[PDB]
């Protein structure tokens, strides 16, 4: 290239074209005699014909050359079309990125993917600099995306995205080595969010909970904070400025600097509201009522009027439970009709996907059990239906209990180790394998030992598979 | 333990009332609810499997058919004079109930115990020997005779 | 005796992995429920059918200048972080 | 056009950091051109980083001649498109005769700054009389104008790097022989355009420079880390 | 030669998968297929990829 430029520079028709020079130390890559031969006497230059160049910086890999470029000046919307993008997503994006995208949107679908295909489904057939960046991404240029990245102003928001779409297509399972490499990339724009985010909460928290909060012009449709929710980027979320963040929300208007237990204590005893033991900082009506409408407090009270709903069921269904409805069974009716217009407020706000999380269908599940339970308690003076209405409450209450656990998840000490619980369903069921295979191999051999020709069904399995269930507490068949 | 006994507490009850509720009818004595909701699951967790819910095993002299002397209620009886509750909800729930306490909840104490003894050693001596200097001392801030003397000094 | 004592020893090795995930997967479950009551303009619980009403009420009855300036604000610990990349 | 390597840009926002440290004015052309586009955005930046606490003072100094659109009044106007720079807290232009005049805007810049040289303000540490650095990095007639003129008056503080076009010759020179060797080998094709009769005199202007080199300092190579700009000023 | 880490590297894997689920494409669920399984006529239609 040196020996190429040597000879061209010195034909004395070709000084006059720096600009094939230019395209020379271009298709080459020569950086440093670029920089010292052309940009370094600033007697030449227009800012505004610098663009063919500049889309041949784009379409073969020369990263470096856009930085030194844009470092001299370009406006990249004024250099952006939409034919540059039908040029760079018809013909410079391959059709094997494009056959991992159709697996990808077929196997794994998400809002943010959705989104991209239909930006691509356009594109193929106003946020410049983000859509190019999107280009660079998704061909893992892995340089370029860098250098575009620098000049972008919604630059988290750009992190995060990159990442989701990096990790979505990074568990597409033909291809490993684009699967691996996309998925590194993934790695390192989430570590450059929170490296960032870390900073600029490090200076100023007020504008950093600002920076959360805002929609970018619908960069995907969504926020800097809910894009780290939908990606699983929950390394973004485990730092101390998202944190400081929800626990300033979440507690409202107290100070965070107050011990936990005057909270409370001023929940059990309401005119101690206006006393000087709790900071309401972050007059007196008003601070009754965001007292009041604080999250904790509310919480805190239907934790309390959850357990006073779970003593008045057992008190009925024990002691006062006779063939017509008394008055406490028509209390538990209110409440449980209070419980089931808030659950199915929060599943017409939620969508189809409350459906997803198994405690949102137990609890549906046990509200379905508890109007089964009304239907069979109403048809009086048939006593296996009236039997069996009792029975079906107690069966609904074993999933009204059970809730509770999901109930505290919330707190600093309980909540981890319930957290931490369901990662344990393997050796659970590894144990419960083993088990099952050694006790219909022992329970089969000793009931053919035994006995001979057992011809009823239950007498059976209380002795094949019973007794040595049994024989796990040390009961030691007899 | 207070993690043990949240979840031993939570599964206690909501096998007990059940038990209770699908078993008997209107116990109305205070403390044959909490001898038979409480007490009972509490000593499943020690191996003792609850007996009443076999149907089979279960003999009426130690009912009391009213609340009148000292022992539990019957379960509420047929028209044929048999017991109403079904086997095949009962056994099954004695054994989710057994296996979930007296093997699930127990090993898994085990295992956190383990944990916060491999975590705790190396800073055991250190708090140890930080808890040395109060005993030191406030045996060393006394001039005084061994102790059944010492209300003479 | 061996195949509760194997029991114990796989809970011992998962409990042995899964704590320093655990405090991040914990505080990551907490944004789901201080958003969901956060989302929610309402009184303490046994009168949330009266606001309920209250919503029923509405169904009865029916370029930023700062933002550039937020934005502004972030490239500059943008460049302040470049900075502190290419020092390393 | 202007060429702005990095070098270049961690010096200035270096010094734009130290100006807001010790709450000093800079002087400067303030077009929408290069340098002053960059130190304009660096203002701003400082601007919208702390918003408050001492904020910097940056006067631009124009020619009049060379503004595209020239709106008189008493009422404020909008300029839209030499184009004038955006984020100069204060411009001043100098008026003169027609248009196509440079160099009008130095004698009115030179006597400011030699009465606020002779000026006395006693709350400082120098004793008194208000310290003041000039700056020079770039290459052309007008910076070694600025320099002559600066240095014929007494303590002008003349700072030069070795970047750029003419602080290459200032900086690597430290008579008439040794200044067109430099010369001929650091700027020939400016010097491909330029009569002899005004070489003699910059001979002249250089040797009005090099009269007082106590006056002069220059940040070298091997300073390419932090504190360079302090220990320079 | 038991020579165990030269099987435990992806290539090798990804050649024993590939030769195990045979003509069934590797970024499927396999609830599909054990219950395209449970009822033989469903082998015919587009919810498993036979590349």
């Amino acid at each position: 290239s040196y020996a190429l430029y040597k000879a061209f520079s010195t034909n004395e028709q070709d000084k006059d074209n720096w600009n094939g020079q230019l395209k020379l130390l271009l298709e080459w890559n020569q950086l440093d005699l670029a920089s010292d031969e052309i940009f370094t006497n600033d007697r030449r230059w227009e800012s505004a014909d610098l663009q063919e160049v500049m889309f041949t910086a784009l379409i073969k890999d020369r990263p470096k050359f856009v930085r030194l470029f844009l470092e001299n000046g370009l406006n990249l919307q004024k250099f952006l079309t939409n034919e540059v993008l039908t040029e760079l997503f018809s013909t410079h994006f391959s059709t094997l990125v494009y056959r991992n995208l159709q697996i990808a949107k077929n196997s794994y679908n998400d809002a943010l993917l959705t989104f991209v295909w239909k930006l691509v489904a356009n594109f193929r057939r106003r946020h410049p600099l983000q859509a190019l960046f999107i280009w660079a991404i998704l061909q893992n240029k892995k340089e370029l995306s860098k250098v575009i990245w620098e000049q972008t102003k919604g630059c988290t928001l750009a992190a995060l995205g990159a990442s989701k779409l990096l990790k979505t297509l990074a568990k597409v399972k033909n291809d490993i080595n684009a699967a691996g490499e996309s998925e590194e990339l993934a790695n390192e724009y989430e570590t450059r969010a929170v490296e960032l985010f870390t900073e600029c909460y490090s200076n100023d928290e007020d504008l950093a909970e600002q920076l959360l909060v805002y929609s970018c012009e619908a960069w995907g449709g969504s926020n800097c904070l809910e894009l780290a929710v939908e990606a699983t980027d929950q390394h973004f979320i485990a730092q101390p400025g998202v944190q400081n963040f929800l626990s300033k929300q979440w507690y409202g208007e107290i100070s965070r600097d107050t011990k936990n237990w005057k909270i409370i204590l001023c929940l059990f005893i309401i005119p101690l509201v206006g006393c000087g033991l709790v900071s309401f900082r972050k007059k007196l009506l008003w601070y009754y009522v965001a007292f009041f409408t604080s999250p904790f407090v509310v919480f805190s009270w239907n934790v309390v009027f959850y357990i006073a709903f779970l003593l008045l069921f057992a008190y009925v269904l024990l002691m006062d439970f006779h063939s017509v409805p008394h008055t406490p069974e028509l209390i538990l009716y209110a409440l449980v009709f209070v419980l089931f217009c808030d659950e199915v407020r929060q599943w017409y706000m939620n969508g189809v996907n409350y459906f997803t999380d198994l405690w949102n269908v137990m609890d549906t599940l046990g509200l379905f059990y508890f109007i089964a339970g009304i239907v069979f308690r109403l048809h009086s003076s048939n006593k296996s239906s009236l039997y069996s209405g009792r029975v079906i409450f107690c069966l609904d209450y074993i999933i009204f209990t059970l809730r509770l656990i999901h109930i505290f998840t919330v707190s600093r000490n309980l909540g981890p180790k319930i957290i931490m619980l369901q990662r344990m369903l393997i050796d659970v069921f590894f144990f419960l394998f083993l088990f099952a295979v050694w006790m219909v191999a022992f329970g089969v051999a000793r009931q053919g030992i035994l006995r001979q020709n057992e011809q009823r069904w239950r007498w059976i399995f209380r002795s094949v598979i019973y007794e040595p269930y049994l024989a796990m507490f040390g009961q030691v068949p007899s | 333990v207070f993690f043990f006994l949240f979840l031993f507490a939570v599964w206690m009850v909501a096998f007990g009332v059940a038990r209770q509720g699908i078993l008997r009818q209107n116990e109305q004595r205070w403390r044959w609810i909490f001898r038979s909701v409480i007490y009972e699951p509490y000593l499943a967790m020690f191996g003792q499997v609850p007996s009443d819910v076999d149907s089979t095993t279960y003999d009426f002299s130690h009912c009391t058919f009213s609340g009148n002397e000292s022992k539990p209620l019957c379960v509420e009886l047929d028209e044929h004079n048999l017991p109403r509750f079904p086997e095949w909800i009962t056994i099954p729930l004695v054994c989710i109930y057994m296996l979930s306490t007296n093997i699930l909840l127990v090993n898994l104490l085990v295992a956190m115990f383990g944990y916060t003894v491999g975590i705790v050693q190396e800073n055991n001596d250190q708090v140890w020997k930080f808890q040395r200097y109060f005993l030191v001392q406030e045996y060393c801030n006394r001039l005084n005779i061994p102790f059944p003397f010492v209300v003479f000094a | 005796i061996l195949l509760v004592n194997l029991l114990v020893a796989m809970f011992g090795y998962t409990v042995g992995i899964v704590q320093e995930n655990n405090d991040q997967v914990w505080k990551f479950q907490r944004y789901f429920l201080v958003q969901e009551y956060c989302n929610r303009l309402n009184i303490p619980f046994p009168f949330v059918v009266f606001a309920y009403f209250y919503m029923v009420v509405k169904k009865c009855f029916k370029f930023r200048n700062e933002d550039n300036e937020t934005l502004a604000w972030e490239g500059v610990m943008k460049e302040n972080y470049l900075v502190k990349i290419n020092t390393k | 056009n202007f060429a702005l390597k990095p070098r270049m840009r961690k010096i200035f926002s270096r010094l734009i950091y130290i100006a807001q440290s010790k709450g000093a004015w800079i002087l400067t052309g303030g077009t929408h051109y290069g340098l002053m586009k960059y130190i304009g955005e660096v203002v701003r930046d400082n601007t919208i980083s702390r918003n408050s606490e001492e904020n910097i003072v940056a006067i631009g100094i124009a020619a009049w001649g060379m503004v595209s659109n020239r709106d008189t009044l008493i009422d404020e106007g909008h300029f839209s498109a030499y184009i004038l720079d955006n984020n100069h807290t204060h411009l001043l232009l100098v008026d003169n005769g027609c248009h196509g005049h440079p160099t009008v805007e130095a004698k009115l810049r030179n006597q400011l700054e030699k009465y606020i040289s002779e000026r006395t303000s006693q709350d400082s540490n120098y004793g008194g009389k208000i310290p003041i650095v000039c700056f020079a990095q770039g290459g052309g007639r007008e910076t070694l104008k600025a320099i002559n003129t600066s240095v014929k008056s007494k303590i002008p503080c003349v700072v030069v790097e070795g970047s750029g076009q003419i602080a290459d010759v200032i900086a690597s020179l430290v008579t008439s022989s040794m200044v067109k060797e430099k010369l001929v080998r650091f700027l020939p094709r400016t010097v491909s355009r330029l009569p002899e009769e005004e070489i003699e005199s910059w001979i002249k202007w250089l040797k009005e420079i090099l009269e007082s080199s106590h006056l002069l300092t220059v940040i070298k190579m091997e300073e390419a880390g932090d504190e360079i700009v302090s220990n320079a000023i």
